């Protein structure tokens, strides 16, 4: 499991040695530490490295944390309920758990909270609205001797320039396939898995695209199908939704009509109803449609253009299927 | 007293450690500080409106001016500083600002008049005036027009358009220029020598080149490079590559993208984009670097340049809406590869 | 002199050219009696206050003075007033015909506080056999559901072109005014289902120029120059439309919002061009309106809208 | 047959307007039909419901088809309507006048003489919204359970990663056929790891004894991960039969550990 | 002393003969007051047209020098609610004057910020007390006033100041001050005013301050353009010329140095180039269509942020590709 085997310190990290050394350098003198922003691909291990850095700045009790609740009152009598992850040395807030009320929680909670300082971990800073980021802009500078921010995000694109300047930027590159394979080797020798040939582990990396969280989860999911004994041709158990998307692309390239558009809409509804975001659906659908060797460059260019257009539409809209079906119809018209 | 302040400055980041304390520390904004120094001997300081890019030194300039005017004793008694972290509605502007303006100037001490000019007026500064609503701004009109004998108003903003036209007409407009390599290389070299920052020949000028008219970001990048070079302890000099690595920019990876765009089909470009998106880079920075390279390089046709400019504009406009960076970057590279 | 809205204010339910169904309902109620508690909601200037006034007058005859209690938003209508004065009026003894009841007219009921509205429930429930309540508001949602549960709900709608045209023709016949078809059309167009605003604009145009013509109406009540907007959109060359927009609309002080909105109306109601080109022009006009609503309203946006409309018309 | 008084005072059921938007009369001018339909859409004030009706009906309507582009042009309008509808909550409702134009694009594009039969309709969106709410509430409860037990897991789990990556694998692990495993020691070790995973996610095995006289009270997982993960109706039946035998073995092991 | 007030306040008209630009409404109001029939007035118009000055001079002509006591002047700065109406306005309308005998005047300046309940309560105050008092409502937007309140008053639309009246006021100011103005400078000043006397007075004071001399010289176009701010016409035309004729890299360098030497904004340059190219007599309207569309798209993108360099290159490429069709 991902959680059973996870590093708890900086000396327990097993990839990106230069990043571990940079973190040790940054934690050598912990009091004169500026705000930090960890950015990189999703599933690299930045949330583990931030906790490992806190374990170097403070005692080992940083992992012994508790979940509490705090209530807020907006301009109306709608009560905002937000759970907080707190520790005797730091606290974690995730403003991605609500709508446009991120600014209120951010400003009020950070003002109440504001070695000698208490660390703050802002999870998924990309969901922070521009107004909440503007509110945090001056809170980052006014209280710099009591509150230090460690913002974990996957892309600095939606982060405003003032916030980018107000904190150090630390990039976390995805681990190489070799390091992923070495980690999976230790995991399968500790979990007592049976490997007929080691190269399968490499293939797992080649199916994860640098994601360690996805790699270990897929390894464990396919270890339950092979009954704790992975063979030489164990089927990479691509998440059910990936198989559904692949079948959808097969249906797209096979038949281009309105009767097939109805069943495409039905598949989109069944995918959206099971807690699957539409942006990821569109991304996977487009990327796996470009992989279709039956199409040519003229078709793939139009497909990527329509996918960008409808991605903008979906980012500007709320009825996601209204854009997904339109993109599917435009792709059908292109082919 | 003063020694505690010196130690706190020495244990402070370089942005606040080297904040200009006098009007002479301003390196590039000379046109404004010349007038500010001339009016320091006179007593006809008009209402001022500082505007320009962020990190040009507006707040530092006004702080240094107020210091040189009032001394460290009257610095806390004849100044009303209102930032964006405070409430600045109509009620606040009508009650607090107007009560402070209507009040008389505090009496200077015997030590104040001997060293400082001590003008007969006080200063009310409003930092980040972009967040002020237009009605609360119009409320300040007669407040600053009738009580000008006892108080002077200093507005500070980044976008001069956010301030109403009457207020922009009542105040003298001071535009702070972007701090590029030319007019800030002296300040950057001074900061580097004061901190023993051993770098190469074209590092500092490069840093400001990445800053794009922002001395604060340049000083932060210099501090980060100095920390990264002191942790290693190799005793070598900081390189431009090491600076542009931590600044969010490498040149070789961009040249690889140019080669894949020039020569290559849809499949190779898609594969290289999928590989490049594994290493975390902001798509906005990649688009900006591609734009700089394509527009600056004198090896492409003008017909190609119009199309590359329009495509980069469309890609930036689409990325400014929260779209997926991978899809937009792939679409941009594919569209510019067909050219 | 008295304005035409007040002078020609209807005093009988037949003179109301509003919603025919509710008007005949109230007429039959006044004819038979037994008026129930009612709440009349709608938009300003469609005949809500006049309707309830006419109903109360016709239902009470000469006893209107001592049987009708009028309370507007200009008077205190808090918890204390509902507790003392409304209750004293409802408990007041009055000999009325065996088909009439005391009427409590409450104008602008959407402005009463929650406490007064809550106290009015039992006040109207215990004296529902000798006192009746008629509320006149613009938003029925502002009145609590318990109060709405004890009364009828009459939702008044906008006045169609025919009704306002008929009322204006009646007023012109009663006043001997010189008019023309295009002038009345422009008046009704600028009224937007508002009968009071229509009569006010008519009286203002009469007292300012004497002749009710579209030019005068678009002059004394100048706002966006619709006919001018139509001539701008129907231009054949881009430079002519640009010069029209610059001189007639932009150089005279017409706001961009009025220009684009008047533009939308002209297009929707256009008949010279086909349906598809009209829909494309509305789409361009719609996008321009969206951009302006975001604060990007300038002359360049309207110029680009006209350019896109011409490109659509450019086959 | 009562409808005369309705023609006299009642408008056009939004459903009747949707069926009229797909009909073209060959005997009337297309412009007169368009203005009549515009007035009916405007008088109804419910442009959104009419459009949702048009969106549900258009795939079942007969329309001369060349390459199903007509649907591509209409996705751009529908996207324009969604932007307009979002802006109605942010801005004073001046934009409401353009809402009646989007339904009329269906009359222009898909209106045909072939569409003589009334297509009945339903509200899949309210059911999908209530289902999405229920699934989001289940996921929010699982995320809270992880936050209380797994101190570190909660820092790496986004709501999307939990739905698409973690829950499908967790369910595949619970639904795996333990009857194929001949090695009792390996079966016991896997069952101990699965009991540890059920504990980390706070997944309770409830004996649903809501069975009328039929001697097998089915074991169910609380919260029901099955409703979030199992999109395919064919896989639901296969997984339910396999899970019933696994969950009884897992319950016996949880009781042994208790 | 009046020498301390700004030029906008110092030159405020005190009599109805000093209000230029508005002639059809000024004469009508003078006739209303001389003949006696003064109805409820509604002065609707843009800012800086002279509505407040007009009504102040009118009240001065009506009541004399004691205007500040016989007139009830309420504005947005004062609390104007429904209770404020009920008490103050009704007590003022129902009672009579304490200084003389005659009708009263209630000047509701900037009444477009009043609450709907306040207007609903006032619309019956105007109709009830109409034999001893009058009402004057000043507005910039006629959509914030209820139609009932809008129908009880006679509407007067204050048109923007034309060329003749604004030049007359400029000549009056140049007579009152030891200042000279060039004819072309005066024309450029009238061009950047849009009928707003406040802007003209403010920039006139500012360019007099810019003179740096004892005012023995004249004020030319250069002074106005350098003082009023905004990309000077010189730099504007230089950038346009370098875009239209010079090379891509040279055009980029010119735009960069122009926008960085004076700290100019890209949106101001865009609007200036749009205004300049409007006079260009061009070929087939396709170039104009492309130019307007691309420039409006770039302006809408700038209105939301982004990369200034990318947007500048986009402007250059859009103008170039639009003009490439003219050949
Ligand atoms: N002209 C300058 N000379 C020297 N240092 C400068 C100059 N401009 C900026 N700095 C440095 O940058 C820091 C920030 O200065 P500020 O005055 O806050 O910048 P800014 O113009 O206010 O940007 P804002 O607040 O985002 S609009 C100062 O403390 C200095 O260290
Ligand atoms: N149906 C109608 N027939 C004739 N005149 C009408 C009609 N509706 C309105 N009017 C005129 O408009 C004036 C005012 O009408 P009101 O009933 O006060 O408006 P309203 O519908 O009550 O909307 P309010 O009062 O702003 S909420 C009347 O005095 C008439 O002159
Ligand atoms: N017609 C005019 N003739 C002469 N000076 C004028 C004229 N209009 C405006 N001014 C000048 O502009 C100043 C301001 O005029 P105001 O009447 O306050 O503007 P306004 O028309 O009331 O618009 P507001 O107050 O923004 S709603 C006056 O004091 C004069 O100096
Ligand atoms: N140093 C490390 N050595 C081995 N595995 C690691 C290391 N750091 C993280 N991992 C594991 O790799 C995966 C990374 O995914 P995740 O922890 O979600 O990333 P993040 O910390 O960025 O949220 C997890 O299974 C995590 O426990
Ligand atoms: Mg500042
Ligand atoms: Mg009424
Ligand atoms: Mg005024």
């Amino acid at each position: 499991w991902v959680d059973k085997y996870r590093p708890k310190s900086l000396n327990a990290l097993s990839h990106n040695e230069e990043l571990t050394n940079f973190l040790k350098s940054l934690s050598d003198q912990p009091r004169d530490l500026p705000h930090l922003l960890l950015y990189g691909p999703n599933g690299t291990g930045k949330k583990t490295r931030c906790m490992a850095l806190l374990e170097s700045i403070f005692g080992p009790g940083v992992y012994r944390l508790k979940i509490d609740v705090r209530q807020f009152v907006t301009a109306s009598n709608r009560k905002l309920e937000l759970n907080v992850v707190s520790s005797p040395y730091h606290l974690e807030i995730t403003p991605s758990d609500m709508g446009n009320n991120d600014r209120i929680v951010i400003q009020e909670l950070l003002k109440e909270v504001a070695h000698r300082y208490k660390c703050v971990i802002i999870n998924e800073a990309n969901s922070l609205t521009k107004d909440a980021q503007a509110a945090l802009r001056r809170t980052m500078e006014k209280y710099s001797k009591n509150i230090r921010l460690i913002m974990v995000c996957d892309s600095m694109s939606p982060i405003i320039a003032p916030i980018k300047s107000r904190c150090l930027l630390i990039r976390c590159p995805a681990p190489s396939d070799s390091e992923i394979s070495t980690i999976l080797s230790d995991v399968v020798t500790n979990e007592r898995i049976q490997l007929e040939t080691k190269d399968i582990l490499k293939r797992i990396a080649q199916a994860s695209n640098g994601n360690l969280r996805v790699s270990l989860l897929m390894l464990e999911s396919m270890a339950l199908n092979n009954e704790l004994a992975l063979k030489s041709s164990s089927p990479i158990i691509k998440p059910d939704w990936i198989i559904v998307i692949h079948k959808l692309t097969r249906k797209i390239v096979k038949e281009r009509s309105v009767n097939s558009l109805i069943e495409c809409r039905a598949v989109l509804y069944d995918l959206l109803a099971h807690c699957i975001p539409a942006n990821i659906i569109l991304k996977e659908l487009t990327f796996s449609l470009l992989d279709v060797e039956t199409l040519n460059t003229t078709n793939k260019s139009s497909i990527i253009e329509y996918s960008s257009v409808f991605d903008e539409r979906l980012s500007l809209g709320n009825k996601a299927i209204f854009h997904l079906e339109g993109f599917i119809a435009k792709v059908m018209c292109c082919l | 007293s003063k020694l505690a302040a010196e130690q706190s400055l020495a244990q402070q980041p370089w942005v606040e450690k080297y904040r200009p304390k006098n009007l002479d520390e301003v390196t590039a904004q000379d046109h404004a500080v010349t007038v500010l120094k001339k009016t320091l001997k006179s007593a006809n300081l008009p209402h001022m409106l500082f505007y320009g890019p962020p990190g040009t030194g507006k707040t530092s300039t006004i702080l240094a001016l107020t210091k040189e005017l009032y001394g460290p004793d009257l610095m806390k008694s004849r100044i009303l500083e209102l930032n964006a972290s405070d409430e600045r509605g109509i009620s606040i502007v009508r009650e607090k600002v107007k009560n402070f303006a209507r009040l008389t100037v505090s009496k200077p001490s015997k030590h104040d008049l001997e060293n400082y000019p001590c003008p007969p007026y006080k200063i009310i500064i409003l930092d980040e005036a972009d967040s002020m609503t237009a009605d609360a701004q119009s409320a300040l009109r007669r407040t600053m027009e009738t009580y000008s004998g006892v108080t002077r108003f200093c507005l500070i903003c980044n976008y001069v358009t956010r301030i109403i036209d009457p207020l922009a007409s009542r105040c003298s407009k001071f535009r702070f220029k972007a701090l590029d390599a030319s007019n800030a290389i002296d300040r950057l070299r001074f900061i580097s020598e004061q901190e023993n920052v051993k770098c190469d020949d074209g590092v500092l000028e490069r840093i400001l080149d990445i800053s794009a008219g922002d001395l604060r970001r340049g000083i932060t990048l210099l501090q980060s490079a100095s920390k990264g070079a002191q942790y290693l302890g190799d005793g070598k000099n900081i390189t431009s590559t090491q600076v542009e690595e931590l600044a969010g920019v490498p040149h070789d990876i961009l040249i690889e993208i140019v080669e894949k765009v020039k020569s290559g089909d849809f499949d190779e470009i898609k594969k290289y984009v999928n590989t490049f998106m594994k290493s975390g880079w902001s798509a906005a920075s990649v688009v900006n670097q591609l734009h700089e390279y394509y527009i600056t390089n004198d090896n492409f046709d003008t017909n190609f340049k119009n199309q590359i400019s329009w495509l980069l504009f469309t890609t930036d406009s689409r990325l400014n809406n929260g779209t997926n960076e991978h899809i937009q970057l792939l679409n941009l590279l594919v569209k510019i590869s067909q050219l | 002199q008295l304005p035409w809205v007040e002078k020609y204010r209807p005093q009988v339910l037949s003179d109301i050219v509003g919603n025919k169904e509710t008007i005949d309902r109230l007429q039959q109620i006044a004819k038979d009696g037994n008026m129930p508690h009612m709440i009349i909601s709608g938009m300003p200037g469609i005949g809500k206050t006049t309707s309830v006034h006419c109903l109360a007058h016709e239902l009470l005859g000469r006893s209107y003075a001592d049987g009708v209690l009028e309370l507007n938003a200009s008077d205190d209508r808090g918890i204390d007033v509902v507790r003392n004065q409304i209750k004293h009026f409802a408990q007041k003894k009055l000999h009325l015909p065996p088909g009439k009841h005391k009427i409590v007219i409450l104008d602008e009921a959407d402005s009463m506080t929650a406490g007064a509205q809550q106290a009015l429930r039992r006040t109207m429930e215990l004296y529902s056999n000798s006192t009746r309540f008629a509320f006149a508001c613009n938003q029925s949602n502002k009145i609590i559901e318990p109060l709405q549960s004890r009364c009828a709900i009459l939702r008044y709608s906008k006045l169609s072109d025919e009704d306002v045209l008929k009322r204006l023709l009646q007023i012109i016949k009663l006043e001997d005014v010189k008019y023309t078809n295009d002038g009345l059309e422009a008046i009704i167009f600028t009224a937007e289902g508002d009968m009071r605003q229509a009569i006010n604009n008519l009286q203002s145009t009469v007292a300012g120029h004497g002749l009710v013509n579209a030019d005068n109406v678009f002059k004394i009540v100048d706002s966006p120059h619709p006919l001018i907007v139509k001539k701008m959109l129907l231009a054949s060359n881009l430079e002519d439309s640009i010069q029209i927009l610059r001189t007639d609309l932009w150089k005279k002080g017409y706001s961009s919002i009025d220009i684009v909105t008047t533009s939308f109306r002209v297009t929707k109601n256009l008949a010279q061009v086909k349906e598809s080109v009209r829909l494309e022009m509305i789409k361009e006009i719609g996008l321009t309106h969206m951009r302006i609503l975001e604060g990007v309203g300038t002359y360049l946006q309207l110029a680009s809208m006209l350019a896109k409309i011409h490109k659509l018309n450019n086959k | 047959n009562t409808w005369a008084s309705s023609n006299k005072d009642s408008p056009i059921s939004w459903f009747k307007i949707v069926n009229q938007l797909f009909r073209k009369d060959p005997h009337r001018d297309i412009k007169e039909q368009f203005y009549e339909l515009l007035n009916q859409v405007e008088l109804n004030g419910n442009s959104d419901r009419i459009l949702q009706g048009c969106f549900n009906i258009f795939p079942y309507v007969k329309y001369s088809d060349n390459g199903i582009r007509k649907p591509a042009n209409i996705s751009d309008w529908l996207f324009f309507h969604d932007l307009m509808y979002q802006s109605m909550y942010a801005h004073n409702g001046e934009l409401l006048r353009y809402s009646a134009l989007v339904p009329l694009v269906f009359f222009q594009t898909f209106g045909d003489i072939a569409n003589k039969d009334d297509i009945r309709m339903k509200n899949s969106e309210y059911e999908q919204r209530e289902l999405k709410r229920a699934n989001s509430d289940i996921v929010s409860l699982i995320m809270r359970h992880i936050s209380v037990q797994s101190p570190l897991m909660a820092s790496f789990t986004d709501r999307k990663s939990l739905i698409f990556e973690i829950l499908p694998y967790l369910d595949s692990m619970i639904s795996s056929d333990f009857n194929k495993i001949r090695n009792l020691k390996l079966k016991q070790a896997i069952m101990e790891e699965l009991v540890q995973l059920l504990k980390s996610f706070q997944l309770n095995l409830i004996q649903n004894r809501s069975e009328g006289f039929d001697v097998r009270g089915g074991l169910t997982i609380d919260p029901p991960i099955d409703e979030v993960v199992l999109l395919n109706p064919k896989h639901i039946n296969e997984v339910q039969h396999k899970r019933a035998n696994n969950l009884s073995s897992l319950l016996a092991k949880i009781e042994e550990n208790r | 002393s009046k020498e301390n007030l700004p030029w906008v306040e110092k030159y405020r008209p005190e009599t109805l003969d000093e209000v230029y630009g508005q002639n059809e409404v000024i004469t009508t109001v003078r006739k209303f007051v001389d003949e006696g029939k003064l109805p409820h007035l509604l002065f609707y118009g843009p800012p800086g047209t002279g509505k407040t000055s007009t009504i102040v001079a009118l009240a001065r002509e009506i009541y004399g020098k004691n205007y500040s006591n016989m007139v009830l002047e309420l504005n947005a700065s004062d609390d104007r609610g429904i209770d404020v109406v009920r008490n103050q306005i009704k007590d003022f309308a129902s009672t009579r004057q304490i200084f003389s005998k005659g009708f009263k005047l209630i000047i509701l300046d900037e009444a477009d910020a009043m609450t709907n309940a306040a207007q609903n309560a006032l619309r019956r105050v105007i109709e009830r007390y109409t034999k001893n008092t009058r009402f004057c409502v000043l507005a910039n937007y006629a959509h914030k006033l209820t139609p009932a309140l809008l129908s009880r008053c006679t509407r007067f639309r204050f048109q923007p100041l034309p060329q003749e009246a604004i030049e007359r006021r400029i000549a009056n100011v140049l007579v009152h001050e030891k200042l000279k103005l060039s004819p072309n400078a005066e024309k450029a000043l009238i061009e950047l005013s849009n009928g707003d006397m406040r802007r003209v007075l403010n920039v006139l004071q500012s360019c007099k301050a810019t003179l740096d001399n004892p005012d023995e010289d004249e004020i030319s176009d250069d002074v106005i353009y350098e003082c009023c701010g905004a990309p000077r016409p010189s730099d504007l035309k230089a950038v346009l010329k370098s875009i239209l004729e010079d090379d891509w890299g040279t055009a980029h360098y010119t735009l960069n140095k122009v926008r960085s030497a004076k700290g100019l904004a890209l949106i101001d340059l865009i609007e200036g180039i749009v205004k300049i190219l409007e006079d260009y007599e061009l070929q087939n309207e396709e170039t104009r269509v492309h130019l307007l569309t691309k420039l409006a798209d770039i302006e809408y993108s700038i209105s939301k942020g982004g990369n200034d360099q990318i947007q500048g290159s986009a402007v250059i490429g859009a103008i170039k590709a639009s003009f490439e069709n003219e050949t």
